Parts: structure tokens; sequence; C-alpha cells
RNA sequence: AUCGAGAGGA
DNA sequence: CGCTCTGCTCCTTCTCCCATCCTCTCGATGGCTATGAGATCAACTAG
DNA sequence: CTAGTTGATCTCATATCAGGAGAAGGAGCAGAGCG
């Protein structure tokens, strides 16, 4: 680009469409199953479901 | 209050092009909005075109010295960069008074 | 590629900036070195009060 | 304050001697008239640590204390160690 | 008018005169720096009296010098409003009369001197004469004027008076 | 109707700059991505070439 | 020249 | 017998800070509205 | 001194995700006086 040899680095980032329970210590959630979801051919950022549970009190 | 040109040098690029600071293009649209203020108070303006008029001269004087308002919009410029406001010219580290004092 | 020639440097009296006239910054620019927060604490530790205000008063922007 | 009485050490600190020596160094490289004999000594620094040596350095230094006041000594008052 | 006044001043010395006479150097600086000289706040300085008080000399840091606050009394003149003062005549002209009151030269206009005394170009001296030619002011002559306003230019004070008031006149 | 400088500018701006965004998004827009190839050694060249990135953020201590 | 970003060194 | 005045707790904003110094490349940055008439004034250009 | 001409200078028109930690406010509320 320009004359100035540009290279594209590899981005991590979390798959996407896979439940992923995790818990996070300080909330007032006990546990938490996210769901990054994006559909096959990306048209829409991915949207992101949470499922929780409260915290016991 | 508008500082001196000390305070916000008109820096002289390669060519002639003379740019501006943050500053001197922040009291460009204070001067703006405040002089279509003044006529609209002066002639012809609804109380809402009034109010919204002074809105927006409060918005330009609070981002001249403090641009990290919460929620608020940041005062923006040519290349999509946000203007340096009084306050991060000596917020913290490279400031006036850790950078250069 | 860290060869010394590229990385050697030395200032006395050259140019400053504009907003601040202080030297600039780097060796392309002639600058000088940053006498930081750090040294200040230093110099004030080892009770050097004239040698702080060379540095910070009048090696820097009198 | 009483002279009679000063309260602060009688030695010389070792930024006193710092600033003395500076001083009259300066003094001397700015053709102030030299208290002590020279043999071939023409560095303001070496001069200076001669007079102070010999204490035949006229200055004197104020020592200020917290509440205000003040105490004079004398460069030739003062307990010269290094 | 003469007065006499205690001053303050401060003075830096260089580092050459320390030597083994030192207040005598201060003395002649503070003489040579203030004799003559001329303020508007208190007024011209004839000369300086006495010298009272030599303070602690301050060694400056960074810099050579000493500074040395002096106190010193000196007699001034300062001219007033209202004040009545002989004066010498000096110079006799169209334009006004201009009387010398020691180190100053005030001018008269003929709008301030009363109607009496008119212009006399033709005269060998350039004199101002009555109707009846009673009253002769002219060159060198003693009369007595009323001090209405002082001005000061490059620190130095020029004063105007007048001569309409009553019983100021020729001595 | 179909002003072209919407696809090229805008691949040729992120490219070359490395904000990952729209132009006028400059602060949104996530930097690094499209770095100037490294060609000191033909390891550097390389290693650039197969490098990986986790965007966690150096200023995070974790 | 300025600003930012990136890559590095200790 | 219902009102007031606390002052405790739980949450919510909100705002501040995040080592020092040094080198280098590389991209972006550029701000231009118009036009004409009336009037004053101050400087030449003759008188 | 007196007009007359000529620039400058100014005024007025017409357009529409892997932070944390502390401080301050606020709200719900338990309870104590107390008229």
């Amino acid at each position: 680009i320009n004359g100035s040899e540009k290279v594209l680095i590899a981005q991590e980032k979390m798959a996407t469409n896979t439940v992923y329970v995790f818990a996070k210590k300080d909330s007032k959630y006990a546990y938490t199953g996210e769901c990054r979801s994006c559909l096959e051919n990306s048209s829409r950022p991915t949207s992101t479901i949470w499922v929780s549970m409260l915290a016991r009190g | 209050p508008v500082p001196p040109l000390s305070v916000r040098p008109a820096v002289v690029m390669q060519g002639s092009a003379r740019n501006q600071d943050d500053l001197t293009h922040k009291l460009a649209d204070i001067v703006k909005i405040n002089n279509q203020l003044r006529r609209n108070e002066q002639n012809g303006a609804a109380a809402h075109v009034i109010a919204e008029d002074v809105k927006l001269l409060q918005f330009h004087v609070a981002t001249m010295v403090d641009n990290e308002l919460p929620g608020l919009p940041r005062a923006m410029q040519k290349s999509g960069r946000p203007l340096k406001s009084l306050k991060q010219r000596l917020k913290g580290k490279e400031g006036r008074v850790r950078g250069n004092l | 590629k860290h060869m010394v020639d590229d990385k050697i440097h030395s200032r006395a009296r050259g140019p400053i900036q504009i907003l601040n006239r202080q030297p600039m910054e780097g060796r392309s620019r002639d600058g000088g070195l940053r006498f930081g927060e750090m040294e200040r604490d230093c110099q004030i530790a080892h009770g050097a009060a004239q040698f702080l205000r060379e540095r910070l008063f009048e090696a820097s922007d009198p | 304050q009483a002279n009679q009485k000063r309260i602060t050490t009688p030695y010389m600190t070792k930024y006193e001697r710092a600033r003395v020596l500076g001083t009259r160094a300066l003094q001397i490289a700015m053709c102030a008239p030299v208290m002590v004999e020279l043999e071939g000594e023409t560095d303001p620094l070496l001069i200076a640590m001669k007079e102070l040596k010999a204490r035949k350095i006229p200055i004197i230094i104020r020592r200020y204390l917290p509440d205000g006041s003040y105490e004079d000594w004398g460069v030739d008052e003062l307990i010269i160690s290094d | 008018m003469f007065y006499h006044i205690s001053l303050e001043h401060e003075i830096l010395l260089h580092p050459r005169y320390f030597g083994p006479n030192l207040l005598n150097t201060v003395k002649q600086k503070l003489f040579t720096e203030v004799e003559g000289t001329c303020t508007g706040k208190y007024g011209f300085v004839i000369a300086v009296t006495t010298i009272d008080n030599i303070g602690a000399g301050v060694i400056q840091p960074g810099r050579g010098f000493v500074l040395y606050p002096v106190k010193y009394k000196a007699i001034v003149f300062r001219p007033f409003k209202g004040e009545v003062v002989d004066a010498v005549v000096t110079q006799v002209n169209k334009v006004g009369l201009f009387t010398e009151i020691g180190p100053m030269s005030c001018f008269i206009s003929r709008h301030s001197i009363p109607s009496e005394m008119e212009f006399d170009p033709n005269s060998n001296p350039p004199c101002y004469k009555t109707m009846d030619e009673d009253i002769v002011i002219q060159q060198d002559d003693e009369i007595r004027l009323k001090i209405v306003g002082t001005r000061v230019d490059k620190n130095d004070i020029f004063a105007i008076g007048s001569l309409m008031d009553d019983y100021l006149g020729l001595v | 109707a179909i002003k072209t400088r919407i696809i090229s500018d805008g691949l040729k701006y992120s490219l070359a700059t490395g904000n990952w965004g729209d132009q006028k998004k400059a602060h949104q827009a996530r930097a690094g991505v499209s770095q100037v190839l490294n060609r000191l050694t033909f390891a550097s060249t390389l290693s650039h070439l197969r490098r990986l990135n986790s965007p966690i953020g150096r200023d995070g201590k974790l």
C-alpha cells in the first residue's frame, strides 16, 4: 500500500456459537453462560447472549 | 478568557499552510456560536432555538476546558481525532506539571 | 541492528520546542535528554538544590 | 536571637561546605581577592578549598530555624570535617 | 520644598569590589547612583545627607553579586499644588514667561497671568509692563508665584505656576 | 451513482494505517492490525508474517 | 513541522 | 398515634490512577464563503 | 491654507471480554422520641 509493505497480524478472539460457562468472583451472578452468536455468513456483529444464575443472597 | 498566541501557537507546516492549535479551533467554535446566539437574541428567533444555541455554547466551553465529560460527545476535529482541551494539557503524565515542570 | 553510532547523541544549546521553550525530543531533532521526575527526586535526596535548579530551570527553559 | 547562645550545630554541614565552596569559587572566578597564598593554582575550586582549609573564606552562613529566626555563623567559626 | 527624609535602596556589588575596603565602595556607589537622580513620588533629591545603616550583604545564589540594602538620609524637593514660592525670572516671551525654581524651570502662560501685564517685545529687554508701567517683570527678576501643576517626564519633574492670586508679584 | 472511492480508499487507508475500521471512527477503531513488514532479516520477515495477536490490551496486568 | 499509531532497546 | 429525625446498610454513579528513559518508521494533516455601495479619513497632488 | 483625487478601512445587504479503589448521593428502612 503506497509502496509500503504491510502485513496483517492474525487477531485472537473468542470462538462464536459456543456456550461458555464462567463464574465471576465479584459479580451479582454466581455462574454465567455466554454465547457470542453469529450467523454463518457474517452480516452483523457477534450478538452475545448471557444466561446467568443470581448469586445466593 | 481567550489565551494569547503563545499558549496556542499557529505552527507553519513545510509549505505555507499555517495549522492552528486545538484551542484556536475550539475558540473559533465558541466565537461562532456566541455571535450566532447574539444575533438570534437580537433578531427573530424562537425560544427553543435560543435554548439549543445556549446548550451548544455550553458544550463548546465545557469541552474547551474539559473534553472528557462522561456521556457527552467528545469535541471533534478534522481526521476524527478529539481536541485536546486545557485539562488534558496538564491532566497527568506528559502534561505541564509532570511533563514540563 | 543496535550499533552505537546510531545511538550516541549530545546536546549543548540546540533547538527548542515551540509551545514550551524546552529542548526538542530525539537524536533526529537534536533534542535534549529528559531530566524526569525520578531524576528530580534523586537530586532532592542528594540535596543538590543548585544542580536541581540548573537542570530544571536554567538548562531547560529560563 | 541571642548570638551569645546559638543552638545549631558547631559543624559545617556537607551542604554548607558544598554551597560555600561553590559560591567562593564563583567569587574567585569573578576576580575577587584571594585570602590565602597561592603557589600555582588557577582553578577557582582549588583556591576555594584552600581558603576553606585555611579557614579564610569571607562568608557568613545564615541558618534559618523552623520558628523563623536565624543564626549567623562565620565559615571560620564552624568545624570543617571533610 | 526642602526636606530631610530617610530612604531605602538595595544595590548589587561585583566580587571584584570585595577587597580590603568594601563599605566605602558601597557608599560611593550609592552616591554615584542617587546623587542628582529624580523620582516622581519623592520628588527630586538635591543630595544624600548621611548613610545610616548598611544591611547584611546577601550573596545571590548562582550569581557572584552581593546585594546590600542601604538606608540613607537624603534631602528632597517636592513642589505642591497651592504652594507659594519665590522664583527667579529667566526668559520673557510672547508665548509665556519662564522662571527657574532651583533645578526646575516653570512656564507661566499669559492666560494665567493677569491681563494688566502687557507684552512688550519692542522694549530692549523683553519685559512685562502694566498700563502705568510701575511693576516691571523682566529677565533675572525675583517674583513670587503659586505652583498649580506638576508634571514628570523621563522621571524629571517640571512645574507650572500662576501669578493671578493676590500679593503674588515682584519682590 | 457508484463513487468507487469508498471501497478503494477504505481498504487502502485501513491497511496503510492499521486502524481497523472506518476512517471516521478513528478512535473506536482498533490499531495494530496491518503493521509494516519487518525487512531487517529473513527471520524477522517470516516471523512477522506468522505473527498472532491477543487483543487483551497491554495495559491489563492480569 | 505537529499529532497519532506501530515496532523496538534497557 | 402518626410524624419527624435521624443514622445504618446496599447500591449506584463517578472519577481518579495505572515505572522510567531512549530509538526508529509510517499515515494524516492541507480550509476556501462572494460582491457591491456609502462613508470617513488620511495621505498625496495640484493649486 | 484648499480642493481634488486616491487608497485603506469599516459598515450593511441579499441569499436557508481479563480494572480497581475510594468518595459522595441516594434510597429503603428500623427505630427512637415525642407532641
